[PDB]
């Protein structure tokens, strides 16, 4: 499920580089 | 234990033995205690 977030999250906070997997590491 | 797709798995078995030598000889199972989805990409561990 997805929905336009421009009028709730737009105002440079959101980051991104087995499935189901998390790397938080950097 | 096993860890596939995030989910982990523990299964065991809590069973009477009178051997102090190694690991006896027969058959028995392990049930499945708790599944955990613990979603960690994971490769070794050490007891305490």
């Amino acid at each position: 499920i997805a929905w336009n977030s421009n009028n709730l999250d737009s105002k440079y906070n959101y980051l991104y580089r087995k499935p189901f997997e998390r790397d938080i590491s950097t | 234990f096993k860890n596939i797709d995030g989910y982990f798995k523990i299964y065991s078995k809590h069973t009477p033995i009178n051997l102090v030598r190694d690991l006896p000889q027969g058959f028995s199972a392990l049930e499945p205690l708790v599944d955990l989805p613990i979603g960690i990409n994971i490769t070794r561990f050490q007891t305490l």
